[PDB]
RNA sequence: GCGGAUUUAGCUCAGUUGGGAGAGCGCCAGACUGAAGAUCUGGAGGUCCUGUGUUCGAUCCACAGAAUUCGCACCA
RNA sequence: GAGCCGGUAGCGGGCGUGGAUCCCUGGAUGUCCGAAUGGGGGAACCCGGCCGGCGGGAACGCCGGUCACCGCGCUUUUGCGCGGGGGGAACCUGGGGAACUGAAACAUCUCAGUACCCAGAGGAGAGGAAAGAGAAAUCGACUCCCUGAGUAGCGGCGAGCGAAAGGGGACCAGCCUAAACCGUCCGGCUUGUCCGGGCGGGGUCGUGGGGCCCUCGGACACCGAAUCCCCAGCCUAGCCGAA
RNA sequence: GUGGUUCGUGGAGCCAUGGGGGAAUCUGGGCGGACCACCGCCUAAGGCUAAGUACUCCGGGUGACCGAUAGCGCACCAGU
RNA sequence: GCGUAGGGAAACCGAGUCCGAACAGGGCGCAAAGUCCGCGGCCGUGGACCCGAAACCGGGCGAGCUAGCCCUGGCCAGGGUGAAGCUGGGGUGAGACCCAGUGGAGGCCCGAACCGGUGGGGGAUGCAAACCCCUCGGAUGAGCUGGGGCUAGGAGUGAAAAGCUAACCGAGCCCGGAGAUAGCUGGUUCUCCCCGAAAUGACUUUAGGGUCAGCCUCAGG
RNA sequence: AGCGUAGGGUUAGGCGGGACCUAAGGUGAAGCCGAAAGGCGUAGCCGAAGGGCAGCCGGUUAAUAUUCCGGCCCUUCCCGC
RNA sequence: CCUGGUGUUGGCUCUUGGUCGCGGCGCGGCUGGGGGCCUAACCCUCGGAUGGGGGGACAGCGCUUGGCGGGCAGUUUGACUGGGGCG
RNA sequence: GGGGGCCUGACUGCGAGGCCUGCAAGCCGAGCAGGGGCGAAAGCCGGGCCUAGUGAACCGGUGGUCCCGUGUGGAAGGGCC
């Protein structure tokens, strides 16, 4: 019984699970039910279809993640608000984070990301790993500063 | 025409008989019946052209039904 | 005659570690009885189907014949 | 080419060479039944919508025409426009399909795939360019006649049944489409690359078709029809016609 | 498990199929009579295709064919 | 296509061959050669010397036959017998229960039409393919009935003998297999010449058939 | 002569059948099952001295008659008001 | 008519048997028996609609197995024989 | 016909030529060859003293052949013993 999945076998994981659910049997419950189909040359085709532009997402997005990459842990992190002489008086939040290096550096970028303990403050240089993608991030420098 | 399949003829003919072999195992065989019978599968629903159902039976039922070949479901 | 089932004491049968030949009996006897019966005691019961072979050693393992029994194979 | 109102010869009356009787072919009527079909029904009868004159409607209102069964395609829209079905002596294939009787019984066998019934095509259907035949590396459509052959062979090896290639002959004759490969699109999913159906490519005769790159190459090859008059044959009477 | 075939169960194939499994797209896939090697043939699982053979209701022709109890039974107000 | 060699299961050999390992026999060699045709006595397939039955098998044909069953009407002149009941009276508590009145059932009795058809009479080329005469049973009932229909003939129906199914159903009737087979039965034609039979023996699901012999006849040596 | 030839005879708004109704049963669009022919079969329809429906008495010919005469009794449809 | 395997006859779990391999037990593939509501076929159900309800892997029903089986169908059941038979 | 000695011809290939005979059967048999046994040897031996102890042909088993083998190599299968 060519199975054609479409969730479970165990669940749900419609991916790539073909399983010779049998006969009518298979048949009948399976997909007259809803929840897949049968091999089909078209879908046989529809499953590598769709999951090559799954592989054009990824790798894309992989590409996405690695031209601000580069671009993006050569240049400086600059951010010069007010303080006394270590620390500011309103912290330093990747949230500021955002907001400026985009809008100003340019560039969009999240504020989930960035791995912060918490809201520095110490000004000047103090590097931030900052996670941009899944597997690859950006570990960029951050120079403060109270302008004073 | 009302006890066939649709997607395809198979019923009739049929002429059964039995007898009392023995033969290339050793010495030779016999004859008897003389009759005659019928011989098919059997019919589900599905539907084409507005309404109809269908009918014919399993093999063929298992294709065009999974498929269609005029009507589907 | 194609196949399966088995083979030891008078009868019916156990017997697998390859080394003791065993049980029951029913049968015989003793005890008991007025006797016999019933009970208790005891005893016997040998071509382990035959032959040959294997083995230090054969009821047991190997090789033909057999017999009994059940099913089947029947167009000379 | 000059007689006629049919077989009726009979009474009573009449058409006709300013081409009657009749011979032809194409006509318009074709009452009621019968597949019947508008509806019903014991056939040859009795009943209904639309149009219809308007008709005696003497100072009072009808037949005629019509129309329409149902299964088939499908311009689907509310479905408008095409085919069928009923026949038919014999012959045709399919669907189904038997005892007698022979075997000097009779269960195998035979009569047979006959007789019959059913459906359906035609004027002929049947069949028909081969996953064929056989073995000389030989043959080639199908069919039919002779022959092969009462042979090879089937079998209570009994009664019987009993092929074919090859050779001779009649005839000849070849073609298509799914056949997703290409492009065209139309409709969907839901945008891609899926299935879908109309247009061509090709649309295979004896192994090819596409798609790519260079040689191409630049008019006689008509089929089962399609077509024109042609001799259109016949279609009944055509008409001379030696003494 | 039946068919047809000369094949009546047979050493018994090809083609056709009643039920059940359910391959390949050219070194593919049946075939040449169990099977197997090698050789040889063919390319299926859609379709159309006049002509060559069969049959007389009809019309004609012809008769070592008849003559009214023969011929079709029925030669003429007969399938009555 | 028969003859031109054949011999053999065959391979195959071949005027020789198969058995075999032996010159012992079987088949044949030895040409005598046919072959086609015509005309005949015959033999096989044929319906095939001619008509003859009971039956089997196919497709139709019928409940205005009759047996049923469904639907729907009609029909049983008179009379007789007298149960449930209800009314009243009756010794006990009420009653059982008795009696008397009324009352009117029952596949009930006596009997017409109507349904039938034992028991005798006639009739026997009848009046008639079941009828006439005298006689008899049933006579509100598994009652008789008209009209409408349903079933069906290897199948129906059947208060059931194998009955009835268009006047003889032990499996209807018509057309078809078909001119079934038919050791049995008959039937089997103009003259004349010639000779002249058997009625036994052997084997038969064979004995009143027929194979082979024995006895006939014609052609040549 | 209930035999031959010839001529002639039976008339209905109200009698019977239809122009109304259904049970059995038969048909039968749909629906249901057959190798084919076919089987069944809803609703609707067919189906009768069962239901329903508006008259009777006398006269009058060679024959008819509740129809023809006449005297008496009615019904349904239509148009008008 | 009864009957094994097979089919459109789908899920979930409870289990014992064989087997060969690595009296045994541990495991392992193999495969056999079986007990369960469910349930999406199937069928039936209906009860006022197409939804519900009930059975449910049944079974209907198809294919092969085997069995009963005079209910029916078709044949048969010798000869002799100083009559047919019995003998 | 009664014992004892070794011995098995209780043979293969064949049989001239007859008995009985419609059929098929049935039955006999010198002698020829290969190969033995018994006897010195001349010879006898192809079961019995006989005449009953029986069966067609097909339907098959099996030990031998290496005859056929359905395109050739073979085998299923078949023919012959």
């Amino acid at each position: 019984m060519k199975v054609i999945f479409l969730k479970d076998v165990k669940g749900k994981g419609k991916k790539g699970e073909i399983k010779n659910v049998a006969d009518g049997y298979a048949n009948n419950f399976l997909f007259k039910q809803g929840l897949a189909i049968e091999a089909t040359p078209a879908n046989l085709k529809a499953l590598e279809a769709q999951k090559q532009k799954e592989q054009r997402q990824a790798a894309e997005e992989l590409a996405n993640a690695k031209k601000l990459k580069e671009q993006l842990e050569k240049l400086t992190v600059t951010i010069p608000a007010k303080a006394g002489e270590g620390r500011l008086f309103g912290s330093i939040t990747s949230k500021q984070i955002a907001e400026s290096l985009q809008a100003q550096h340019g560039l969009k970028l999240d504020k989930r990301k960035i791995e912060l303990a918490d809201a520095i403050r110490a000004l000047g240089y103090t590097n931030v790993p900052v996670k941009l993608h899944p597997e690859v991030t950006a570990t960029l420098k951050v120079h403060v500063t109270e302008q004073k | 025409m009302q006890k066939d399949l649709h997607p395809k003829a198979v019923p009739c003919k049929i002429i059964y008989q039995g007898q009392v072999v023995m033969e290339t195992m050793s010495t030779r065989p016999e004859i008897h019946v003389d009759v005659w019978s019928g011989v098919h599968p059997f019919w589900t629903g599905e539907e084409r052209f507005l309404d109809t159902e269908g009918r014919v039976d399993k093999f063929n039922k298992r294709f065009g039904d999974s498929y269609r070949r005029g009507s589907k479901k």
